[PDB]
Formats: structure tokens, sequence, C-alpha cells
């Protein structure tokens, strides 16, 4: 079986939107 | 040809300017370069 508990994600789940190098 | 103004057509990105080696840290998926002004700054060589 499985459970369906709820938690918080905080600052998480950010990916590079595209493939362009960027700095500063 | 580096260190010489030259029209480039890198993978369909037409332009002109001076190319050279860089010490950038391009991640493996990275392909292009830009600045806060959104202009193509660095292009990874397809064949090197
Ligand atoms: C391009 O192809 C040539 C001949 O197959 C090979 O010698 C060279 O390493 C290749 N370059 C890349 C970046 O795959």
């Amino acid at each position: 079986t499985t459970t369906q508990s709820y938690t918080n994600s905080f600052t998480r789940g950010v990916y590079y939107p595209d493939k362009v190098f960027r700095s500063s | 040809v580096k260190n010489k103004c030259v029209n480039f057509n890198f993978n369909g990105l037409t332009g002109t300017g001076v190319l050279t080696k860089s010490n950038k840290k391009f991640l493996p998926f990275q392909q292009f370069g830009r600045d806060i002004v959104d202009t193509t700054d660095a292009v990874r060589d397809p064949q090197t």
C-alpha cells in the first residue's frame, strides 16, 4: 500500500529554463 | 580562425566578430552564451 502525507517543498525544484550560459 | 574579425554561421547563428579561446565553465548541456542584455556572447563549437 501507500500513504499520502503532506509536507513542504521550500526552495526546491528549479531547473535551467534553456541552455544559455550566463554569469554574474 | 581566431583573433580575426570573421562572419560566423555557427549552427545557423549568423553574425560577425572576433573569436578566441575562453576559460568559461560551460555545463555539458550548455550551447549558447548571453548577457543581461540578451545578445549571443559565446557559442560552443559543434565540431570541437
Ligand atoms: C567529427 O568527425 C570526425 C570524423 O568522423 C572525427 O575525427 C571528429 O572527432 C568528430 N568531432 C566531433 C566533435 O565529434
